[PDB]
């Protein structure tokens, strides 16, 4: 209307470096693409699993206001400048009424001016705030032992203690999800498996005191789970399902004898886990 | 069960109200 | 959600995460309805001009969640999906008219304090709740603001967002699109001149759009997050899903299924 002045405050970048000298459009695209590849970088940082705990959550949302902070500042800058972009297209037109050149929209728009003073001042206000959330996670650490990383050999046996865990599971699983009575328990329980191990290709890390024992915890509530719900008793002792030796269609005398052993110890087992279960039931 | 729906287990039912709720009140 | 803020513990029970399972990835917001039905954007589960289309065994729905970065097992619900309806007459290749679709569970849910249904609108309260100025609130893990470029990709909360909205008058929602609106959708948000900001986003999509009563003091569900162009851009407005206007089909659905 009568304008809007201002940008947002919370970017770094010094007001006056936009008015700088503006890069050649051909070098441009390269610092554009560096941009983008820095926050996604600052981004995918936030989103590591290990720092989903509850005590990095300061330490996130500061890291998060710094990172759209940034962002809003390109944001507006590209605002800014289709405003102008579009009036240069419409002077373009009335000197080439011939043209049939379509104007961009704002989604199809690109950044056209960026001086090498915003692109240096916004790439170091990124490492900054990331070197900031590096400090903090430090300090939250150093606090709490049990959000400490593990070391290489710690985390092996950590993993591989979960890994079993889950592996129980899937036998659990596969032993009935050709059973019509309980199939729907049976593949929930896979699917509550996968989902807290996370994709095959790059699970969840098991990085440190609390995420074993969590994980842990997780993984035996969700097997109890598949009992509760469908009235059948946890076994003290299930197989733990190993691909090499119980796979569908590459093993299949030793799937049907894990499936097999697994269901008549269900049918042997008596209910005195329910004393002792991760969760409240009822 | 929508006979007991609409009526959140923490709020409405311990006659506790939310932050905002009274905003949306006042827009009426 | 843009410009909202954390959302208290069982704010909203009805509250749903459609979940793809492979690769994980939080997909949509959706809403509980009853033990057996959840309610979501159509777009959301089948939208050709991104190659979308889910079926039943690629997605999950976890029920009474607050932190998307955890699984919360004392409060967490996690259900198998028996079948999906994308409405028939959704207008995909034009401006998502009807943008709605129903998943049955395969197995009832349990209610608890975590976990609870949202009341679908009848006519009159649609008539007399969906008018200019009164506000309505939005929930969501989706992103918390527009990014530069479609590529900076995901700034999403660990903790579910909330933002309340203000419904805003048609004349005014038409003039602010090229898109073609249609009678089946209404759109919420702050004026350039109201100072407030807000707005659901990429990931918001399926999200109830609810309002509370004064007449009975219950929440009911008058839209679903649908579509935007940008979020929270001035004199833009977020769409909804008209909810009492797809109302008939979804008694058809529910009663003929399940
Ligand atoms: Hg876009
Ligand atoms: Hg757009």
């Amino acid at each position: 209307m009568i304008v809007t002045k201002d940008y947002s405050k919370e970017s770094r970048v010094n007001e006056n470096s936009k008015y700088g000298t503006l890069i050649s459009d051909w070098y441009l695209k390269g610092r554009l693409t560096s941009l983008e590849s820095q926050f996604i970088n600052a981004l995918g940082i936030l989103e590591t699993y290990h720092y989903g705990e509850k005590e990095y959550k300061d330490a996130k949302d500061k890291l998060m206001t710094r990172i759209l902070g940034e962002d809003q500042y390109l944001l507006e800058r590209k605002k800014v400048q289709y405003e102008e972009y579009k009036k240069l297209y419409k002077k373009y037109k009335e000197e080439n009424p011939t043209s049939k050149v379509k104007m961009k929209t704002f989604d199809q728009y690109t950044i056209e001016d960026l001086t090498m003073r915003e692109y240096n001042e916004l790439t170091e206000s990124l490492k900054s705030a990331v070197k900031d959330f590096e400090k903090d996670v430090e300090i939250i650490e150093n606090q709490h032992h049990d959000l400490k990383p593990f070391t290489d050999e710690m985390e092996e046996k950590a993993t591989a203690r979960v890994d079993d865990l889950a592996n129980k599971a899937y036998s659990v699983y596969f032993a009935f999800v050709r059973d019509t009575q309980h199939k729907t328990e049976a593949l929930e329980l896979k699917a509550k498996v996968d989902l807290v191990l996370g994709d095959e290709d790059k699970p969840h890390r098991i990085s440190n005191e609390r995420i074993e024992k969590e994980m842990i915890k997780d993984l035996e509530s969700i097997i109890e789970d598949f009992f509760i719900e469908t009235g059948l008793n946890k076994p003290d002792n299930i197989t733990s399902y190993d691909s090499s030796k119980h796979h569908y269609k590459n093993h299949s005398e030793g799937f049907e004898a894990l499936v097999k052993e697994t269901r008549e110890a269900v049918t042997n087992a008596n209910d005195s886990w329910k004393t002792k279960t991760v969760k409240k039931y009822g | 069960g929508e006979a007991d729906c609409g009526l959140r287990p923490l709020f409405e039912k311990k006659s506790l109200e939310d932050k905002t709720e009274r905003e949306l009140l006042e827009s009426y | 959600i843009v410009e909202g803020s954390d959302a208290e513990i069982g704010m909203s029970p009805w509250q749903v995460m459609l979940f793809r399972k492979s690769p994980q990835e939080l997909l949509c917001g959706a809403s509980l309805i009853s033990d057996r039905w959840v309610l979501t954007a159509a777009h959301c589960l089948l939208y050709p001009p991104w190659d979308k289309n889910f079926t039943e065994n690629d997605l999950l729905v976890r029920i009474g969640k607050h932190s998307r970065t955890r699984y919360e097992r004392n409060i967490e619900k996690i259900s198998m999906l028996e079948k999906i309806y994308i409405h028939p007459r959704y207008n995909w290749r034009e401006n998502l008219d009807r943008d709605i679709a129903l998943m049955k569970l395969k197995k009832p849910v349990a209610f608890s304090d975590y976990i609870h249904p949202v009341c679908l609108p009848d006519r009159e309260t649609a008539a007399s709740l969906l008018q200019a100025g009164y506000k309505g609130r939005v929930t969501g893990w989706g992103n918390l603001k527009e990014t530069w470029t479609a590529n900076v990709g995901k700034g999403q909360p660990s903790v579910l967002q909330v933002v309340n909205l203000p419904i805003v008058e048609r004349p005014v929602c038409k003039d602010s699109t090229r898109i073609r609106i249609t009678d089946n959708m209404f759109c919420a948000g702050y004026k350039p001149d109201e100072g407030k900001r807000g707005d659901a986003c990429e990931g918001d999509s399926g999200g109830p759009f609810v309002m509370k009563s004064p007449f009975n003091n219950r929440w009911y569900q008058m839209g679903i997050v649908s579509w935007g162009e940008g979020c929270d851009r001035d004199g833009k407005y977020g769409f909804y899903t008209h909810v009492f206007r797809l109302k008939k089909w979804i008694q058809k659905v529910i009663d003929q299924f399940g």
